[PDB]
């Protein structure tokens, strides 16, 4: 559920990671490594 | 070095203090002001004073005796 | 700073003779440069004979 | 009765005041020393995050409001810019030369005593590091500026890395390596451009033979890829012709708006036609370019970049042998544009990275540029390599240019302290206690090192003290000056032999500027602070 | 009565001044809190909004929230401010800055809530340049991104419209030492 | 705090007044024709004495530094399109007066140039405007064209110091700008400071101006501050010999004597008048205790050796903080000008005695 | 950290370990120690805190001061503790424990911050202290010649010497003299109870003096008093604890009668119940009376008419003392009241001293117990005399325990950090830098001595470790002459316990600090 109102309903890892506020700078920086592997290859962010 | 005017403070919150002429002032304007109010009231062609009490009983009192006048007001 | 006209002039004092003391190191630093300090201490030395 | 509108500390009490803030503010930063140091994550009120270990960073993103505080952090930032490397020993020291000062201070010595103490024990270990301590870096070739690089390269994220990030930065350090005028070699680094962007390991980081280009080409119908690229560098936008702020446009005749429009434009098409006549094949321009423009462009089959940066295009135009050219005119009065005013790269292209391009312009000549492209898991860690990469481009600078280099892993600390803890028995009386605290405060780099690996920190600095007193002792011993910390092992080494080396500015400007800071804030004994 | 008092403030002006400087903190909060606290106290079915807003989630971080000293030394100090004032509609609001703000990176959107600022309690302002220019209250009477972008543009407060590059590329700003060329 | 940098800064310091006033017939030092420039970076080891000028402003023409021989000129108007004092405006009405305007603009600036590279100047500095742009991109290109290093947005107040140093007379119309009006100099080189901020140094005038220039160095803002205030007490030193050039010893020797005479002095009277000069002796014993404070010695016995030691007969006897004990300074050299005693025993007894004449306070 | 839905201990709670709570464990004792460095000495000066309730209080004495500072740090509760158990163990030293506990953290700090283990620290401060405690026992000088005259004059140096860094050191052979002779009365125990001290303002320093028997204040006489004689030549003092007063005889008591003649020969019974105990007292053949309980008006009179003295209401402690003075017994009844148990003294006198009125018991030849009667100018004066006394007498009892003693002002510290260095210099290594810290650590006190009078201790410090390697044990600081001497021929002497004490105490306390590795605070519960 965004804040803007939309509903996002997915099972891929992107997607779930990109729509999740975190205050923990290691949580940031795990978000920025799914998206990270998102733009490289498209494939394998729930994995890495 | 007075007492009142020194740059460490010597007394407790609230207590003043008046050197020579503050005092000299003080004591000669409130002498001066008890000697005007009971005159008037001096000799046969004196006048009386009405004396409204501020408390609850409000007593009202209408006299001509120095005295009485000073006796039955708020002095400071 | 060292310098006494400087450390004068940078804080401010709020009373009358001080002020006066600060313009008199400036004046001394106007036309000597140095001895700003000790002018000062002349000066406080000077009236604090006067007490007495 | 001072009557002053403000706080007042005197004596002791600002001077254990103006310690405890220097010493706060190295303790802030001990903990990023040596290769068995660590990273430090910094998280601003907004919520962006930096890790990093530079020193310099670490000091000037924390907010800080005590003055001598601030003096250690601007003392941090003029190490950074000055040398670039030891922006953290700086700050340790400094902090170590005042605390022990303050200590002589407490024991009745004069201020004054100790300022000239640690003049005369700055002055005589600079001395005896020039005189003794130096490798002349002649003799060990191409080695000594690897080694050099990849012990800069310790103690940060690509440290490991460093067999081939090492020879990744020389080789970067040498391409723009020019010779001016009095014939010495100058190395104008930051003249590298360094382009990060995530994806692959850093194993995959480029160094580009040529110039690489954070932008993209101004529409999709020009090529992205030129082969006899012939590079026409401008620094005026390429846009409809809008006369001046002093000159108005009043029609009379009606018949003339339709030629003033037209001519409106027919002067940028104009302009184009001349620098494609001349044969150019790429254009980059500072300022921008209109559609209509590009679409000249694209017909000619040549690729036109808008929006370049100043600096980037002042390194292409110098690399390429191009003339910035901020109008088309001549001496006579016209608009022109010479084919000798282009620049040539044996090939200009435009490479993906990561679901994003960018222009690399390959192999330009009449000079070699470098360029690289740092590849790492998220943006945090490659900012974290871009830092780490200019310590170690800066590090090569200092040692290409002065050729001299000391032994690293505190060699250097310790042989300082044992000769200035033996020569301050000859100067005065005082100034020799204050010329023993500062042999005692440079210790303090060899102290941090072995704590920092959980060694045996005094243990191992009395070995080290005494390899280094036993070499300064006895005359045939002088191959021990390079003892240093081995901190893998925790046990002293022969620095000079394992490789371990740093350019001798570095440790000379740290003393310096550690002993002006310490005598700046020692030379303080009463605080105003005026009510805000 | 005619004291003309003598040097009587005078041995009290630090304790004077030391109210006075706490007074004027006061009186600057009252300022700024009251200078609007009270004082106000088919084309036609818009075809190409939901372009807008399919144009507008295509890229996150969170608008900035801020007590009353945050809020006087954040627009004392340093384009275009805006403040939102909520008490906990305001979600719709949130959504439609926080949707706003990566769009337009000049804009300065923030929130902040009335309690650390009963009236106006029970039942959005924008600066520009130290200055209120915008001039809108309660905007629930007058709702999604694209509502509050066109609300905003017709009084013309949005400044006017990027590529996405890479990562980054700057690293620092100083003297050049670029690339030299001498025989 | 430069007291450790003093075998550097005393004879910068003597050098720079000396070479700014003729060393007879002066009677005073105008402290503004010795320029202090602050530049952070370095310690204050690196402190100079620049014969020439030093120029914050940066060169415009990037390319072209360190040109020799410098033809140096001066102008005050700009060189930009035409533009006359009352409102004016150019109306087009025909295409062709379109492209004319352009034509005859460039025109008129490569004139502008020609003229200005024709008297042989190759390096211009460009005073400061507001109005109009001073310096427009086309005579930029132009003027690095003709290999000529361009100085911009150089500051009104300066003008003075920059003509009295390298001999440029101001030009404020094209008309005048001739050779005559240039000031030759042997060199004008851009140099960088180690990466701390780039200095433009204009070293070697034939015929120098009686101007010198201080660059203050140090390692942070606050010591180069004091760095500056120091230097500028040691010329104001200076200063106060030129004018009453009279010499007297210092630490406190002359502090002391005063004391012991205007005691002695004192006796001599009578009243309440000998109570006063007394008193005012003992106050000027105080400067003595004050410098044998602060240096670990016993304040009242120094006092009283000096005070014995100057009855004997030694006008020069006065602490030493070296020894720690009493010597005569004229051996260890602690010599200051009469011009400095003199001005603050005047100037403190004038403040004491305007104090004195003050009997209330009234808040306005 | 992470949230961790529900967390281990209560919210609030403060933790903090490792290296950088020690070296803040370290500074707060430095603080601690601070805040009395300027009392020691012969030129040390006084301290003034002001409380809740705005009264003052100055003092010198080290532990007064630390326990008025309302310490909160866990850490430095320990220099106060220690300084409080000194003053209760010894009685003087109370600034020299906090000083030189101070003093060893502050050496081994250095040593902490590079990692080395508390361990290695708290063992070398053990055997360091137990070597000096042997050597302070092996080098203390005493006299095997059983001679009074020696052993006085002894506690009358050992005396001065403690009471020369207070504000009666202008008196102090005076007041010393005094002391020693107030400490020989006592008996065996030499209980501190049975030496009184009162206090009477107004009045010179000098003017205080000791009483050879007791005296008490005045305790509100009754109507008929001032009839009765206030001097005798040879009194005998009847000691009770009676109230002689018309009460009832009981609490629970009633009486019941039906007649008028009962109710009569009821009063008539009271009356002849008070009349008989005062008759039993007054055929003892006593003059004076003394009673803890209340004596009534009719009892006063009664007295007075029989020239009688009488006094109700004396305190216990001083009917105690008066009973050790005398040679009598308190008696709770009268029934038998023989020569066995009633007191004896030559002269007895109700004199007035500084407006008050005073009994004086004197010339009690077989008297155990004294009175000092102190005079001063404010209350905080006479406080501040009395504690000073109080060291004097802690020391001399101290002293009469055993004979031995060590020359002051630094000179056994010195001796100690010689003979520490001169140890250290033996060991492996890793020992002897924390011993040759233990050593360095012990030269604070004459540092501190110098500092205080205004010394170089630089200087002072060089010439005594000079004298000391090249031969000479008792040479410390002299302060009056602005150099060093022979502490031991300027009889300035201390018994060998206050060391002994200082350094296990200061040993124990640094020890106990350097082995805390944590500090948890949790949150308070019922603030109010
Ligand atoms: N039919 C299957 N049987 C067994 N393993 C499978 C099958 N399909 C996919 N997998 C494995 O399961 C994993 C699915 O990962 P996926 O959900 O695609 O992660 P991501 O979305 O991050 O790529 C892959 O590693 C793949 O090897
Ligand atoms: N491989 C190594 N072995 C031992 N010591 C090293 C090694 N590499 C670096 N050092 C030492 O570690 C110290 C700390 O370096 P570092 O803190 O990373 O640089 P900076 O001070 O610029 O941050 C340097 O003084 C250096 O001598
Ligand atoms: N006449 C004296 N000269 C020098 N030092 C003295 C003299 N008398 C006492 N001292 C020193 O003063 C110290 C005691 O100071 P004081 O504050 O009185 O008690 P404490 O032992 O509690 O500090 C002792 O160490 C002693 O050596
Ligand atoms: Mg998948
Ligand atoms: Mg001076
Ligand atoms: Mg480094
Ligand atoms: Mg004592």
């Amino acid at each position: 559920l965004d804040p803007m109102g939309g509903i996002v309903m997915t099972n891929d890892g992107n997607a779930i990671l990109r729509e999740i506020q975190v205050q923990h700078p290691a949580a940031k920086s795990m978000i920025e490594i799914s998206r990270t592997q998102d733009e490289e290859v498209g494939d394998g962010t729930t994995s890495v | 070095a007075s007492l009142s005017l020194a740059p460490v403070n010597i007394f407790k919150a609230g207590a003043d203090e008046e050197r020579a002429e503050t005092a000299r002032l003080t004591s000669f304007i409130g002498a001066i002001a008890i000697g005007d109010l009971v005159k008037s009231t001096l000799g046969p062609k004196g006048m009386d004073k009405i004396l409204l009490s501020s408390g609850r009983d409000a007593s009202l009192m209408v006299t001509n005796d120095g005295a009485t006048i000073l006796k039955n007001i708020g002095v400071d | 700073t060292n310098d006494g006209a400087t450390i004068l002039k940078q804080m401010q004092v709020l009373h009358p003779a001080a002020r006066m003391l600060v313009e008199l190191s400036k004046a001394q630093d106007i036309e000597a440069g140095d001895g700003t300090t000790s002018v000062v201490i002349i000066a406080g030395s000077l009236l604090d004979s006067c007490t007495k | 009765p001072l009557s002053v509108f403000g706080d007042r500390s005197t004596g002791e009490t600002i001077r254990s005041q103006n310690v405890m803030a220097a010493a706060s503010i190295a303790n802030i930063v001990k903990s990023s020393l040596g290769p068995v140091g660590l990273d430090k994550m910094l998280v601003d009120d907004i919520g962006d995050v930096t890790i990093t270990n530079d020193g310099a960073t670490i000091l000037k993103l924390l907010e800080v409001e005590h003055p001598a505080a601030k003096v250690l952090c601007e003392l941090a930032d003029l190490q950074d810019k000055e040398v670039g490397d030891g922006t953290t020993s700086v700050v340790i020291i400094a902090a170590e030369l005042l605390k022990n000062a303050d200590e002589l201070v407490k024991q009745k010595i004069h201020p004054t005593s100790v300022i000239s103490g640690y003049r005369l024990a700055c002055k005589e270990a600079v001395r005896y590091i020039n005189e003794n301590l130096i490798v002349n870096t002649d003799e060990l070739g191409r080695d000594c500026l690897i080694n050099a690089a990849k012990t800069s390269m310790s103690s940060k994220i690509i440290g490991i890395n460093g067999d081939f990030f090492a020879n990744m930065v020389v080789d970067a350090v040498l391409a723009i390596k020019y010779t001016d005028i009095r014939g010495q070699p100058r190395y104008p680094v930051n003249s590298v451009n360094i382009l990060k962007a995530h994806g692959r390991s850093q194993m995959e980081s480029m160094l580009i033979s040529g110039y690489a280009l954070n932008c993209v080409v101004g529409s999709q119908g020009m090529p992205k890829r030129i082969v006899n690229a012939k590079i026409a560098c401008l620094d005026f936008s390429l846009q409809k012709t809008k006369m001046k702020l002093g000159v108005q446009v009043v029609i009379t005749d009606p018949e003339k708006l339709d030629q003033i429009r037209q001519r409106e434009s027919d002067i940028t098409k104009e302009r184009i036609q001349k620098i494609l006549a001349t044969g150019a094949n790429v254009i980059l321009t500072t300022g921008g370019i209109d559609d209509m423009c590009l679409k000249y462009f694209v017909e000619a089959g040549a690729m036109a970049v808008r929006r370049v940066l100043k600096r980037d295009l002042k390194r292409i135009a110098k690399a390429s042998g191009a003339t910035i050219l901020s109008t088309l005119a001549n001496l006579e009065g016209e608009e022109t544009f010479e084919a000798a005013m282009l620049g040539q790269a044996e090939e200009v292209v435009q490479e993906r990275i990561c679901d994003d391009e960018l222009i690399l312009i390959k192999n330009t000549k009449a000079r070699t540029s470098a360029s690289i492209i740092l590849r790492g898991a998220n943006d945090f860690m490659c900012d974290e390599m871009e830092r780490s990469l200019h310590d170690a481009l800066c590090v090569v600078k200092r040692v290409l240019e002065s050729k001299s280099v000391v032994p690293g892993g505190g060699a250097v600390e310790a042989a300082l302290s044992i000769y200035l803890e033996n020569y301050a028995t000859s100067m005065g009386s005082r100034e020799q206690l204050a010329i023993a605290e500062f042999a005692r405060s440079l210790l303090v780099i060899p102290n941090t090192l072995a704590v920092n690996a959980a060694q045996d920190s005094t243990d191992l600095v009395a070995k080290l003290r005494a390899f280094h007193n036993e070499a300064q002792v006895n005359p045939e011993r002088k191959n021990l000056k390079w003892i240093g910390l081995d901190l893998s092992n925790g046990k002293p080494r022969d620095n000079k032999q394992a490789g371990v080396f740093e350019p001798t500015i570095v440790k000379v400007k740290s003393l310096k500027f550690a002993t002006e800071a310490a005598i700046t804030i020692l030379r303080i004994d009463d605080l105003i602070k005026l009510h805000p | 009565e005619g004291i003309s008092v003598n040097t009587g403030p005078k041995g009290v002006i630090n304790d004077w001044r030391r109210f006075k400087q706490l007074e004027t903190e006061q009186r600057e909060e009252q300022c700024r809190e009251m200078e609007r606290l009270i004082k106000k106290l088919f084309l036609q079915q818009y075809r190409k909004q939901r372009m807008e807003e399919m144009r507008q989630q295509l890229h996150f971080k969170q608008v900035f929230e801020i007590s009353g000293e945050g809020f006087l030394d954040m627009i004392d100090k340093e384009i275009v401010i805006m403040v939102h004032i909520y008490e906990d509609g305001t979600e719709a609001m949130n959504g439609c800055m926080i949707c706003l703000a990566a769009e337009y990176p000049a804009v300065k959107f923030c929130k902040v809530k009335s309690s650390v600022i009963s009236q106006f309690t029970r039942n959005l302002l924008i600066y520009k340049g130290g200055e209120l220019i915008g001039n809108f209250v309660r905007v629930t009477d007058q709702f999604f991104a694209v509502d509050l972008e066109a609300f905003l543009q017709e009084f013309g407060l949005l400044p006017e419209k990027l590529v996405l590059t890479s990562v980054r590329n700057s690293a620092t700003c100083h003297s050049e030492d670029s690339d030299l060329e001498i025989d | 705090v430069v007291s450790q940098y003093s075998s550097l800064l005393s004879p910068m310091s003597v050098n720079a007044v000396m070479k700014v006033i003729d060393p007879a017939t002066a009677t005073s030092v105008d402290l503004r024709d010795i320029k202090i420039v602050k530049k952070l970076g370095g310690t204050i080891d690196d402190c100079e004495l620049v014969e020439g000028l030093v120029l914050t402003q940066k060169v415009s023409n990037s390319g072209i530094t360190r040109v020799e021989k410098a033809k140096i000129g001066l102008i005050q108007f700009c060189l930009s399109a035409p533009k006359t004092d009352m409102d004016n405006q150019i109306v087009v009405s025909d295409y062709a007066q379109m492209d004319r305007v352009l034509r005859e603009e460039r025109a008129y600036i490569l004139n502008l140039v020609k003229q200005i590279k024709k008297t042989g100047c190759n390096v211009l500095l460009i005073q400061k405007s507001i109005l109009r742009d001073a310096l427009s991109d086309l005579a930029l290109h132009f003027l690095n064209k003709m290999k000529i290093m361009v100085i911009k947005d150089i500051e009104r107040e300066d003008i003075e110091f920059i003509c009295k140093t390298i001999g440029t007379k101001p030009v404020a119309h094209i008309d005048q700008f001739t050779a005559d009006m240039l000031g030759s100099a042997e060199l004008a080189e851009e140099v960088n400071l180690n990466g701390s901020g780039k200095l433009l140094k204009i070293t070697g005038c034939a015929s120098p101006g009686k101007t010198v220039t201080i660059v203050v160095r140090g390692s942070n803002k606050l010591v180069i501050e004091e760095a500056e205030r120091s230097i500028h007490d040691a010329l104001c030193v200076i200063r106060c010999l030129v004018k009453k050039r009279a010499l007297i010893a210092g630490g406190g020797a002359p502090e002391i004597e005063l004391a012991l005479r205007l005691t002695e002095y004192s006796r001599t009277l009578s009243g309440m008048e000998s109570y006063c000069v007394r008193a005012f002796a003992d106050a000027m014993e105080v400067i003595p205790s004050t410098l044998a404070e602060n240096a670990g010695l016993n304040p009242i016995s120094t006092v009283t050796e000096l005070r014995n030691r100057h009855a004997q007969g030694e006008k020069t006897a006065g602490i030493n903080v070296r020894k720690g004990g009493i010597s005569n300074i004229l051996e260890e050299l602690v010599v200051q000008p009469l011009l400095v005693s003199v001005s603050a025993l005047t100037l403190a007894t004038e403040t004491v005695r305007s104090i004195l004449k003050i009997d209330d306070v009234v808040n306005t | 950290m992470m949230p961790t839905p529900v967390i281990l201990l209560k919210e609030g709670t403060d933790s903090s370990q490792g290296i950088p709570q020690l070296v803040s464990n370290i500074s707060a004792c430095q603080v601690i120690a601070e805040a009395v460095r300027t009392t020691l000495g012969p030129r040390g000066m006084d301290k003034l805190i002001v409380d809740g309730r705005g009264k003052a209080t100055i003092s010198n004495d080290g532990a007064t001061i630390l326990k008025l500072l309302d310490v909160v740090h866990p850490a430095a509760k320990t220099l106060v503790d220690i300084a409080k158990s000194q003053d209760a163990e010894v009685g003087d030293g109370t600034t020299s424990v906090t000083l030189l506990a101070a003093e060893f953290l502050k050496q081994v700090k250095p040593y902490v911050e590079e990692g080395l283990h508390p361990q290695i620290i708290i063992r070398a401060f053990r055997t360091a202290t137990q070597l000096a405690v042997n050597k302070i026992k092996e080098i203390a000088v005493t006299v095997k010649k059983a001679d009074k005259v020696e052993q006085r004059k002894l506690l009358e140096k050992c005396a001065m010497t403690a009471l020369s860094s207070k504000l009666i050191s202008q008196q102090k052979a005076f007041f010393a003299k005094m002391v020693v002779d107030a400490v020989m009365m006592l008996d065996d125990l030499l209980q501190l109870k049975m030496i009184g001290i009162k206090k009477v303002q107004g009045g010179a320093l000098e003017d205080s003096q000791l009483v050879a028997g007791v005296a008490f204040k005045k305790t509100f006489s009754y109507a008929g008093f001032e009839m009765q004689p206030k001097k005798y030549h040879n009194p005998k003092i009847a000691l009770l604890n009676v109230e002689l007063e018309l009460k009832a005889e009981k609490d629970n008591a009633e009486i019941r009668v039906h007649t008028v003649e009962d109710y009569q020969a009821i009063v008539d019974a009271e009356w002849n119940i008070l009349y008989d105990k005062l008759e039993k007292i007054h055929h003892s053949g006593a003059k004076v009376v003394l009673s803890k309980l209340p004596i009534g008006d009719v009892a006063t009179q009664y007295f007075a008419d029989r020239d009688m003295f009488c006094a109700g209401r004396v305190p216990e402690e001083d009917l105690k003392r008066t009973m050790m003075a005398c040679g009598g017994s308190i008696q709770t009844s009268v029934n038998a009241l023989s020569a066995d148990v009633l007191g004896r003294c030559q002269v007895f006198e109700e004199t007035q001293i500084g407006g008050e009125r005073y009994n004086f018991f004197t010339g009690c030849p077989k008297a155990k117990t004294c009175t000092f009667i102190l005079r001063g100018g404010a209350e905080q004066f006479m406080e501040e005399t009395e504690r000073s006394l109080h060291d004097a007498i802690m020391i001399v009892r101290r002293a009469i325990k055993n004979d031995s003693v060590v020359a002051g002002g630094g000179a056994i510290e010195m001796e100690l950090s010689k003979y520490l260095r001169d140890y250290s210099r033996t060991i492996p290594g890793k020992q002897q830098l924390l011993i040759g810290a233990y050593a360095k650590a012990l030269e604070i006190i004459p540092r501190q001595l110098c500092d205080n009078a205004g010394f170089d201790a630089t200087n002072i410090l060089n010439k005594l470790r000079a004298r000391h390697a090249q031969g000479g044990t008792w040479y410390g600081v002299d302060i009056n002459n602005e150099d060093i001497a022979d502490n031991f021929e300027a009889f300035v002497w201390e018994p060998a316990m206050v060391r002994i004490n200082a350094l296990t105490a200061a040993s124990e306390a640094a020890c106990l600090i350097v082995s805390v590795d944590e500090t948890i605070k949790n949150p308070r519960s019922t603030v109010d």
